[PDB]
């Protein structure tokens, strides 16, 4: 046990020294020659409202219209941004859900928190009415972000410190990631749905594959819990966001981070972190009941959203890149653009 | 209605329903007392969700329970309306770690306006070690002796005073986490509990009552 | 916990034997995406108001 702390201690210095081989100079210190994006100005084109209780998470859907939205009330509303109506309102069994997604296919929202159960909803129904069409459980925690890799498919986060890839035609863990040391805050999908990012309460974000099942690679660096964590558009790169008030962009390719987003103003924990359509950009909700908007080369504060009374607990780039969404515990739902 | 948008109006008159819905959930939802139970292991909860079992919901009031590891998911909700902390004061070793815990759950600034409607359970077990000679508070909190059973702390008609001594002796190193935090946006309420009690429930609707009168007093600033 | 400490170690070893890539090129990777897709990006330059359907 001795010899194996020696031994990780030592190649986790090569690791290190590895990377500051690699490490020439700051994201900043070689894109200066780039002019500022200047002033991003969004507004609230329309509000989603009439949940009862905290939106938890939201989900913007392949179409760029629909839109899921989980509520503490024990909802799951799918709304349509291009007409504000309601199109289903999804009760459930479990108030306490603190993931929803959407499937690529718009068949089926998963839903999950502290039941411990990733329930699949199903959209399209003959009928017309939702039901559970498979309850994936087995976890022993609370089930913090859900994603889908297609209609069959869900890679799900949990509170056992183990991600897993569920299978929804039969129900069991195909495959099962394990080797944080705390609960696995957050997860994302990369484009070519072959590796995902997730992040934990470790303080520690992984770039878990789905056919070898291993950790690719291991980024570190943030000083708290990572509450959100994303992707470049491109898929070779991701942001994370921390309690500790900082987003942190770290690249696949580099095995290192690349710029540090925070400021003395900004002192308060990010709740949820997206890209825009080309990158450029890095919309981050944070716990000053705001989102910032920076400038993803630069980490400047390119501008603010506000119009959230409560803390911004949700956030959404639709799929083609249209608007973004933002959604907080004031109970409402707004999609900033 | 005119009913001219085709697939619209269809769209229509099912957000028109769904928001229908939503006034009905809200109806319950915001007259529902939501209350959380931080029992721990050894403390005896199993004995309050049995007596729920058997029958919750007082009059036409709504109530709902939660139970429950690490929390990193306490702080995610502040809308509950209080906090229900059974604590197994049979168990003196055990009591001090519950009195830490109570400490945690009390200062935690997420739930800062969240008041505790606290169960001292199992405290008939309590009379039952005291009454013999084996248990000893002196041993593990050796304040015991240090203290004086309060005339002002009312007891009940055949107890023994060295039991009141005893009992009064937990709740208030239990209050004094909520006398020394007077912060009055949230009140602890110590209850003595014991198993096969079906007058539980009535105490935390009557506590519940309560902690709402307190919040309006804050709202209209009488208090 | 010795064998999962060493599962654990080999772990790391794997991690570290991938082989890694100069930020430069990936900096520039990155302003590549950034200005490629610029003109298709309709949050950095609002888009035509009868463009934009949230109008």
């Amino acid at each position: 046990l001795d010899q194996l702390r020696q031994e990780a201690e030592q190649l986790k210095n090569q690791i290190r020294d590895a990377r500051k081989a690699c490490a020439d100079a700051t994201l900043s210190q070689i894109t200066n020659n780039i002019d500022p994006v200047g002033r991003i100005q969004m507004r609230t084109r329309r509000t989603l409202r009439g949940h009862l209780a905290k939106i938890y998470a939201m989900h913007w859907g392949t179409d760029s219209r629909l839109l899921v939205s989980a509520s503490q009330d024990g909802k799951l509303i799918i709304w349509d941004s291009y007409t504000t109506n309601k199109v289903h309102a999804i009760p459930l069994r479990s108030s306490w859900v603190m993931t929803c997604a959407y499937a690529p296919s718009g068949n089926y929202v998963a839903c999950g928190g502290l039941d411990n159960i990733c329930s699949i909803y199903n959209l399209k129904t003959r009928e017309g009415n939702v039901r559970v069409s498979r309850e994936l459980a087995g976890h022993t925690g609370y089930l913090s972000c859900c994603r889908f890799l297609d209609d069959n498919q869900i890679v799900t986060s949990s509170g056992d410190t183990t991600c897993a890839l569920w299978d929804i035609e039969t129900g069991q863990q195909t495959t099962t990631f394990t080797g944080h040391t705390g609960d696995v805050m957050s997860l994302s999908l990369a484009p070519d749905t072959r590796l995902f990012v997730s992040g934990a309460c470790d303080a520690s974000a992984k770039l878990w594959d789905v056919r070898e099942g291993m950790c690719r690679q291991t980024f570190t660096g943030h000083e708290s819990d990572i509450n959100a964590i994303c992707f470049f558009p491109n898929g070779n790169a991701f942001a994370t966001g921390s309690d500790d008030a900082t987003c942190r962009l770290f690249d696949l390719r580099a095995d290192q981070e690349l710029m540090t987003y925070s400021h003395d103003n900004i002192i308060c924990g990010i709740t949820s972190v997206s890209f825009s359509k080309s990158g450029r950009l890095l919309l981050a909700g944070y716990d000053d009941f705001n989102c910032n908007v920076w400038d993803a080369l630069k980490a400047d504060r390119a501008g603010v959203l506000a119009g959230h009374d409560n803390r911004v607990s949700c956030l959404g780039v639709t799929d083609d890149g249209m608007a973004v969404a933002t959604g907080s515990w004031d109970s409402f739902l707004k999609i900033w653009n | 209605g005119c009913t001219l948008s085709a697939e619209d109006k269809a769209a229509v008159e099912r957000s028109k329903m769904i928001e229908k819905q939503l006034q009905k959930d809200k109806q319950v939802y915001r007259a529902t007392h939501r209350l959380l139970l931080l029992g721990a292991d050894n403390s005896g909860k199993s004995t309050i969700v049995k007596q729920m079992r058997i029958l919750f919901q007082v009059d036409k009031v709504n109530f709902h329970m939660f139970d429950v590891e690490r929390r990193k998911w306490i702080q995610c909700f502040n809308d509950v309306t209080a906090i229900i902390f059974v604590v197994d004061s049979s168990d003196y070793n055990r009591l001090q770690e519950a009195l830490n815990d109570f400490k945690s759950i009390w200062n935690n600034r997420w739930l800062r306006t969240i008041s505790v409607i606290l169960f001292l359970n199992k405290q008939d077990l309590l009379a039952e070690k005291v009454l013999a000679g084996k248990s000893k508070i002196e041993d593990y909190f050796p304040e015991f002796a240090r203290y004086t059973t309060p005339e002002d702390a009312t007891p009940e008609p055949g107890e023994d005073p060295r039991v009141t001594r005893a009992k009064y002796f937990i709740r208030d190193e239990f209050l004094r986490i909520s006398t020394a935090s007077g912060d009055g946006r949230h009140y602890c309420y110590p209850h003595f509990t014991c198993a096969v009690d079906t007058e539980n429930a009535r105490r935390i609707f009557n506590d519940c009552r309560d902690i709402i009168q307190r919040m309006h007093l804050r709202q209209y600033e009488l208090l | 916990s010795i064998a999962q400490a060493r599962k654990l170690v080999e772990q790391l070893k794997m991690e570290a034997n991938i082989d890694r890539i100069k930020v430069s090129k990936a900096a520039a990777d990155l302003m590549a995406y950034c200005e490629a897709h610029a003109k298709e990006d309709p949050l950095l330059t609002p888009v035509p108001a009868s463009e934009n359907p949230f109008r």
